[PDB]
RNA sequence: AAACUUUCAACAACGGAUCUCUUGGUUCUCGCAUCGAUGAAGAACGCAGCGAAAUGCGAUACGUAAUGUGAAUUGCAGAAUUCCGUGAAUCAUCGAAUCUUUGAACGCACAUUGCGCCCCUUGGUAUUCCAGGGGGCAUGCCUGUUUGAGCGUCAUUU
RNA sequence: UAUCUAGCGAAACCACAGCCAAGGGAACGGGCUUGGCAGAAUCAGCGGGGAAAGAAGACCCUGUUGAGCUUGACUCUAGUU
RNA sequence: GUGGAGGUCAGUGACGAAGCCUAGACCGUAAGGUCGGGUCGAACGGCCUCUAGUGCAGAUCUUGGUGGUAGUAGCAAAUAUUCAAAUGAGAACUUUGAAGACUGAAGUGGGGAAAGGUUCCACGUCAACAGCAGUUGGACGUGGGUUAGUCGAUCCUAAGAG
RNA sequence: UCGAAUUUGGGUAUAGGGGCGAAAGACUAAUCGAACCAUCUAGUAGCUGGUUCCUGCCGAAGUUUCCCUCAGGAUAGCAGA
RNA sequence: UUGACCUCAAAUCAGGUAGGAGUACCCGCUGAACUUAAGCAUAUCAAUAAGCGGAGGAAAAGAAACCAACCGGGAUUGCCUUAGUAACGGCGAGUGAAGCGGCAAAAGCUCAAAUUUGAAAUCUGGUACCUUCGGUGCCCGAGUUGUAAUUUGGAGAGGGCAACUUUGGGGCCGUUCCUUGUCUAUGUUCCUUGGAACAGGACGUCAUAGAGGGUGAGAAUCCCGUGUGGCGAGGAGUGCGGUUCUUUGUAAAGUGCCUUCGAAGAGUCGAGUUGUUUGGGAAUGCAGCUCUAAGUGGGUGGUAAAUUCCAUCUAAAGCUAAAUAUUGGCGAGAGACCGAUAGCGAACAAGUACAGUGAUGGAAAGAUGAAAAGAACUUUGAAAAGAGAGUGAAAAAGUACGUGAAAUUGUUGAAAGGGAAGGGCAUUUGAUCAGACA
């Protein structure tokens, strides 16, 4: 807020043929006499400076809210949707994809990866890997270097093991029926995730 | 001036002493930057204002 | 400045007001250092329980004496009729209030019944040595709700 | 995937931390691993590169060179091989600085330290 | 028709846009509570084998003691006794020291490397003069110690 | 001195530019319309023109813009009684 | 059309990304889009969304850079120079010798106060500087040089400070 | 004008609504009808200047009323959606 | 004459404390004007800036002389709300709180006024010894013009009667907290492009580790790290968990009944006036001057006064954690932030260089390459340099150094030109090029 401002600069007023922003006083230096305080200035404050009571969070309705998410669920049945989306499921047994309650307890990862792919999850774990790029903007040094795609969903009723199994598969997301979010659900605001049920998740739904 | 405080006198003492041109060996250390003295000063150009 | 069919507003912003804007952006670090806070005072505080004891009082006003709704501490007399002095059962996380006065039955009964279960729900470690951990019940409030 | 809270992700804050790191840090960032030998013959997989070992180029173009680490030249993050030189017009030579992780150690250099460090990593000795 | 002027292009100039960089900035959040007469913050002058500066230090001067590491430092020279070791290092750590001239800054002054006083000591034939070494002397205020003042005032002498 | 040479080498100013007559036009055109005309590249002079350059007109008016100064203009005030 | 953000095309790329050049090609009424070639060297794009420090000819606009002017204005106050030798790659300008002049002791002579602060002196030396020059210099480089019982300060008091 | 109300060095005092003035609003560091420095301060501006891509469709007003109003507002009108 | 007392002095007397800094946040003092009101003086800006004094890790506030008017509540602080409301206001412009309710945090107390009077029971200092944040003995001294125990309004005290119930002070080890050290997976296998493989292909491995950085180009598996755990070290400290030694005690406290009492802050409360301030309105706080109380009293009860009631606290002395604040300081994790004319003025020997008498003002300035491999040598040159050579993946990278736009400039090539140039539609000529035939 102090930017631009760290100057005791006056306009020399009109009359002696020059433009009439503030200047910088004195001499010996070559910044003395330079545009001072304009947005226009090399050096002038901003525009409109950037302020910290901009709106940054967003209310949604709670009923709005789940509505979207309720939606975001039910597409992700829907087979044409996970397609649409990313998601290599032309493979798999059916939709929804519900798996047996015994993937809540595997605590390994190299065991985890190995079911993942026996029910159907291969093709979308390759999709992730051969994506991962470099990160095209100025974020590729913001820490957000390099980008990937979205792999499976793994929805869990009770963790033990599962979601330290997975974590560090790249793509793969694990979540709590109980909680259960948009973001997830529906990256980017396309609907139909490919999501893997334990048994025990499918039926606490309901 | 031609008959000074030792406090004067001592000051150009410490003056003359940073009027000398860069140590040559300087530009040879590894990541070395400085290339020339920028704060050489001449008794004709810079008065040092005592 | 004044024109078009507009209610006429009054948006006090003629100081300097920009000096003094205050974004709770500490939102979620002061309720995570709030939860840290407590969790603490648990660990702290051996077995007891966080809260202390609070009355049963009617709420002033002629708006509010429908409702019942916890006081500051349970007056010498009630304290005293429930058997036990001020001093001590501060030691048993009961609050005393030696500025609240007694003018109703009704609430005086009730919480000279409401000292009488906190009694009888709780139990008081010898000053010895033994401490027979007995494990946190972590409110009161909760356990003897109004 | 970090998880401690003192750990940093932060690209910027890494990138100074490796370059104004001091001397006794760089010692061991400075490490080159052992050979496929030396690995079993130790139950180790890398150390600290120190002078009197003996190196093989294993990448770039001196791959397959080895020698003497001549000097270990943690100013430059780099490890010079006395064996492995450039000649020059003037038929001067001039060290090549070549780096620990482009290495594999072949014959260590072993003191009372460098042996209980091998042992304090978990290994076995000949 | 040249020259010249103009326009387009290639190659070469001038200039430093652009693209890509980033040990910097900016904003948010978390944790914490530690300057000083036991002389702070700041200033001045100094200090390296070869440095002007930056950084660091104080006549023990890019450092001394200690502790951890376990072999460098490196621009050049260098020492070499320091490499199975009370031990390399422009290392880390830091609990012990040194810490010029100053500064609230305190014997007095201070546009002065100006001028006193005391104590111990050394030399000069010296308690007294000169010179070297060490240790000292500001203000307000509190508690106490000692030495005092006042027909303020109590008793006690013959 | 200028002026020709060797070396050294600025500044103001610059919409684009630079031949006229009349006409019309923001009522005095380098450009527009109709005529006169019109031939490379230049040197020394010159003060007709460039409504030349130099300063967001000191004059004059407007502004619910000032300030130095004055006074039985409004409103106060140190002091003094 | 731009900067950044979610998703996606398992998009392009060191067998050459981005950029820059190009009276070469093509698409769109247009803002623009696409390609070829050349230069280049490490990143980058399409589509659906999100987002703003999002598009310049002007503001006697800000900063930087560059012209026409123009080899032009100019380099004319202080009476003045000349011949030879030496040196040197190079001499109208350096050094020496000779001549002609000047200041004319109210000095262009001989010292100091203030101020500068090493300019003093020697050796070396010409990239910049000395509005021609340069072998010369108050320039550059590297060294040397300031000796007190009696000269000053220090002591005293002045207006005054405190 | 040039032997004194003369010239002049150093030291010293006077400080900004204040100083100093043989009196010119002069002088107070190229600043004087109120010095310089920073800050309040991005002071206010009914006034001047500028306000950055394309295409498509529609498309005005200088009139009414009130205004310390007359270079400005409100109001209606015309315009778009 | 001698010894005290009171009050006042002096010491380079014995031991200590104050200054100054910083100041983001905190307690006070002091105090504008620009501005807004379309003019302007009340008002506003603003109880703001500048000036002055004083603190801490927070400060302050704080156990009701409170809110209320209820079926009453019950220290303070802060949030959500009350509310842009009650109210103030050239009633204009503008301004503007509080009680209740929900929530965060919670915590409570101690002096003064009392005869210990069968024993000043209290305390600083010196001194010797000790088990040294301290204890003991002794001696000066303080103190009756009152130092302790007791009591604090919620009470409480002196009597009298009647019974139970309860404990203090050390060691030492842990844990807790603080500072720290070390260790802990998996390819560098082949082929291709390259100066370099960290690139594509092939075949694998680890994964509670595919965060990140380094390394000759996009590196989970080359290095350091990451994840998960393990092994240590040095502190502090009475939080609490263990232990263990002293029994502090003819000590201290809690409670029931009967009786007598029941001390409670003054140039203050309050009142007049003046000024300031406040939403506070016949006056919200504050201050100056004058007046100045009382004890069934005093204060408050948001319209002045007289009378009668009622409610409600207990002033003029005091301490106190948390929730609260924080453009400063120490240490950390980050971002739809800026990307070298941007972002702090400073990414660099930047508050530098330079300006100013001074207060102050205050820049510009990053990038050869993976690596100096920073060009040996030959030749022309007085030299600088040029020309060869040489290095390099590249000199179309030569310490003028990545890319290297534009204005503007030289050369070469083409073309036009009788007082500007440039533009529109159209075609000749010259140059140049797409596509389509099949
Ligand atoms: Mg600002
Ligand atoms: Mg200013
Ligand atoms: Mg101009
Ligand atoms: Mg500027
Ligand atoms: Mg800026
Ligand atoms: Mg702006
Ligand atoms: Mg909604
Ligand atoms: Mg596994
Ligand atoms: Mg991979
Ligand atoms: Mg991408
Ligand atoms: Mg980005
Ligand atoms: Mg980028
Ligand atoms: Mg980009
Ligand atoms: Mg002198
Ligand atoms: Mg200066
Ligand atoms: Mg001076
Ligand atoms: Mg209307
Ligand atoms: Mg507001
Ligand atoms: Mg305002
Ligand atoms: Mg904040
Ligand atoms: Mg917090
Ligand atoms: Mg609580
Ligand atoms: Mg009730
Ligand atoms: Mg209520
Ligand atoms: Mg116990
Ligand atoms: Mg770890
Ligand atoms: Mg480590
Ligand atoms: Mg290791
Ligand atoms: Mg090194
Ligand atoms: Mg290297
Ligand atoms: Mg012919
Ligand atoms: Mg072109
Ligand atoms: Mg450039
Ligand atoms: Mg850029
Ligand atoms: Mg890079
Ligand atoms: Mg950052
Ligand atoms: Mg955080
Ligand atoms: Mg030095
Ligand atoms: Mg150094
Ligand atoms: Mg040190
Ligand atoms: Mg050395
Ligand atoms: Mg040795
Ligand atoms: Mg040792
Ligand atoms: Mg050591
Ligand atoms: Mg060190
Ligand atoms: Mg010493
Ligand atoms: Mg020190
Ligand atoms: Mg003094
Ligand atoms: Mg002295
Ligand atoms: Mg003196
Ligand atoms: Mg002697
Ligand atoms: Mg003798
Ligand atoms: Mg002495
Ligand atoms: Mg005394
Ligand atoms: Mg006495
Ligand atoms: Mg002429
Ligand atoms: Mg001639
Ligand atoms: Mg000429
Ligand atoms: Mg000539
Ligand atoms: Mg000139
Ligand atoms: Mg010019
Ligand atoms: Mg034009
Ligand atoms: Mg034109
Ligand atoms: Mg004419
Ligand atoms: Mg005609
Ligand atoms: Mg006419
Ligand atoms: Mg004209
Ligand atoms: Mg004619
Ligand atoms: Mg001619
Ligand atoms: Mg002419
Ligand atoms: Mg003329
Ligand atoms: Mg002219
Ligand atoms: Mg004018
Ligand atoms: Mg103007
Ligand atoms: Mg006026
Ligand atoms: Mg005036
Ligand atoms: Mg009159
Ligand atoms: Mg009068
Ligand atoms: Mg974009
Ligand atoms: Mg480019
Ligand atoms: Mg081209
Ligand atoms: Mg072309
Ligand atoms: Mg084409
Ligand atoms: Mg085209
Ligand atoms: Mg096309
Ligand atoms: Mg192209
Ligand atoms: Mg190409
Ligand atoms: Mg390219
Ligand atoms: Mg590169
Ligand atoms: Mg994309
Ligand atoms: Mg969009
Ligand atoms: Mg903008
Ligand atoms: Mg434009
Ligand atoms: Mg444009
Ligand atoms: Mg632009
Ligand atoms: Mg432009
Ligand atoms: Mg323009
Ligand atoms: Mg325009
Ligand atoms: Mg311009
Ligand atoms: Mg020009
Ligand atoms: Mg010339
Ligand atoms: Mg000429
Ligand atoms: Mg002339
Ligand atoms: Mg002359
Ligand atoms: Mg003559
Ligand atoms: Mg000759
Ligand atoms: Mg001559
Ligand atoms: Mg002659
Ligand atoms: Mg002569
Ligand atoms: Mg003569
Ligand atoms: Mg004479
Ligand atoms: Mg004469
Ligand atoms: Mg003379
Ligand atoms: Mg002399
Ligand atoms: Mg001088
Ligand atoms: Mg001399
Ligand atoms: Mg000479
Ligand atoms: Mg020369
Ligand atoms: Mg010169
Ligand atoms: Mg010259
Ligand atoms: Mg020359
Ligand atoms: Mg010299
Ligand atoms: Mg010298
Ligand atoms: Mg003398
Ligand atoms: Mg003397
Ligand atoms: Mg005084
Ligand atoms: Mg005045
Ligand atoms: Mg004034
Ligand atoms: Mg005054
Ligand atoms: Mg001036
Ligand atoms: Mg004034
Ligand atoms: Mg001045
Ligand atoms: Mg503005
Ligand atoms: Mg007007
Ligand atoms: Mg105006
Ligand atoms: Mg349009
Ligand atoms: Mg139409
Ligand atoms: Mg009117
Ligand atoms: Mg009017
Ligand atoms: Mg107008
Ligand atoms: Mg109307
Ligand atoms: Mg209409
Ligand atoms: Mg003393
Ligand atoms: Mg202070
Ligand atoms: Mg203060
Ligand atoms: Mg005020
Ligand atoms: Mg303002
Ligand atoms: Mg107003
Ligand atoms: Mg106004
Ligand atoms: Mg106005
Ligand atoms: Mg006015
Ligand atoms: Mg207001
Ligand atoms: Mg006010
Ligand atoms: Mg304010
Ligand atoms: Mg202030
Ligand atoms: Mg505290
Ligand atoms: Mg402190
Ligand atoms: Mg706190
Ligand atoms: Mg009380
Ligand atoms: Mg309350
Ligand atoms: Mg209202
Ligand atoms: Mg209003
Ligand atoms: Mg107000
Ligand atoms: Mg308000
Ligand atoms: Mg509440
Ligand atoms: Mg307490
Ligand atoms: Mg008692
Ligand atoms: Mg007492
Ligand atoms: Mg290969
Ligand atoms: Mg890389
Ligand atoms: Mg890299
Ligand atoms: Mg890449
Ligand atoms: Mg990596
Ligand atoms: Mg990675
Ligand atoms: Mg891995
Ligand atoms: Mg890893
Ligand atoms: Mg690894
Ligand atoms: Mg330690
Ligand atoms: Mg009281
Ligand atoms: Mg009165
Ligand atoms: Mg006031
Ligand atoms: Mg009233
Ligand atoms: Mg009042
Ligand atoms: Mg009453
Ligand atoms: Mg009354
Ligand atoms: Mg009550
Ligand atoms: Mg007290
Ligand atoms: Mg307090
Ligand atoms: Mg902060
Ligand atoms: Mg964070
Ligand atoms: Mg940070
Ligand atoms: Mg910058
Ligand atoms: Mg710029
Ligand atoms: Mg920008
Ligand atoms: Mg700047
Ligand atoms: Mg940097
Ligand atoms: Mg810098
Ligand atoms: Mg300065
Ligand atoms: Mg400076
Ligand atoms: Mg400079
Ligand atoms: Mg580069
Ligand atoms: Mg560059
Ligand atoms: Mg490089
Ligand atoms: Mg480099
Ligand atoms: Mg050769
Ligand atoms: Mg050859
Ligand atoms: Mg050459
Ligand atoms: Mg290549
Ligand atoms: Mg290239
Ligand atoms: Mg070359
Ligand atoms: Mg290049
Ligand atoms: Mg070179
Ligand atoms: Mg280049
Ligand atoms: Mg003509
Ligand atoms: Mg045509
Ligand atoms: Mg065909």
């Amino acid at each position: 807020e102090k930017a631009g401002h760290q100057t005791s600069a006056e306009s020399w007023g009109t009359g002696r043929a020059v433009a009439r922003i503030p200047r910088v006083g004195g001499g010996g230096t070559g910044r003395s006499g330079q545009g001072a305080f304009g947005n226009m200035c090399r050096g002038g404050r901003m525009f409109a400076p950037t302020k910290t009571w901009r709106k940054w969070n967003v209310k949604v309705n709670h009923n709005e809210k789940r509505y979207a998410t309720a939606s975001a669920i039910a597409a992700t049945a829907v087979a044409s949707l996970v397609l649409a989306r990313g998601h290599r499921v032309e493979k798999i047994p059916e939709i929804p994809l519900v798996v047996s309650t015994d993937l809540e307890s595997i605590q390994k990862t190299k065991e985890a990866v190995a079911a993942l792919k026996a029910v159907g999850a291969h093709s979308d774990l390759l999709k992730v890997l051969k994506s991962k790029k470099l990160r095209a903007g100025k974020g590729k040094y913001r820490n957000r270097r390099w980008t990937q795609r979205r792999g499976p969903l793994v929805v869990y009723a009770e963790d033990n093991g599962i979601v330290k199994a997975l974590r560090n598969v790249p793509g793969v997301e694990t979540a709590n029926v109980a909680s259960l979010n948009l973001l997830q659900l529906a990256p980017g605001a396309h609907l139909g995730r490919f999501v893997i049920w334990t048994e025990a998740a499918f039926t606490k739904l309901d | 001036a031609a008959q000074k405080s030792f406090r004067i006198k001592q000051k150009m003492a410490k003056a003359k002493k940073q009027n000398r041109p860069l140590p040559q060996w300087i530009r040879l250390r590894t990541n070395n930057t400085i290339r020339y003295n920028a704060k050489r000063r001449n008794w004709r150009r810079t008065k040092m204002n005592i | 400045a004044i024109s078009k069919n507009l209610p006429i507003l009054k948006n006090h912003f003629r100081k300097h007001w920009q000096e003094r804007v205050k974004v709770h952006f500490d939102q979620a670090g002061k309720k995570v250092s709030r939860r840290n806070a407590r969790a603490t005072r648990a660990a702290k505080i051996a077995p007891r329980p966080l809260d202390l004891l609070r009355p049963v009082v009617r709420a002033p006003t002629v708006k509010y004496n429908r409702k019942v709704r916890a006081g500051r501490g349970f007056t010498l007399a009630e304290v005293k009729a429930a058997g036990l002095t001020a001093a001590y059962a501060r030691t048993i996380g009961i609050a005393v209030d030696h500025r609240r006065q007694n003018r109703n039955q009704e609430i005086f009964d009730a919480n000279v019944q409401r000292l009488k279960e906190y009694q009888s729900k709780i139990i008081v470690f010898p000053r010895n040595g033994k401490a027979p951990e007995a494990e946190q019940v972590l409110s009161a409030a909760a356990t003897f709700p109004i | 995937a970090k998880q401690s809270l003192d750990v940093s992700s932060d690209r910027r804050k890494a990138r100074k931390a490796y370059f104004t790191a001091p001397s006794s840090q760089r010692r061991v960032l400075l490490s080159a691993p052992l050979s496929k030998e030396l690995r079993a013959q130790y139950g180790i997989k890398a150390l600290p590169i120190r002078r009197d070992d003996e190196v093989l180029v294993v990448r770039g173009s001196k791959k397959g060179q080895e020698g003497k680490i001549s000097s270990v030249y943690r100013l430059k993050f780099a490890v010079q091989v006395d064996k492995v030189t450039k000649e020059k017009v003037n038929g001067a030579s001039v060290p090549i600085n070549l780096h620990p992780s482009k290495l594999v150690i072949t014959k260590l250099h072993l003191d009372k330290d460098r042996k209980a460090l091998i042992q304090r990593k978990g290994g076995k000795l000949e």
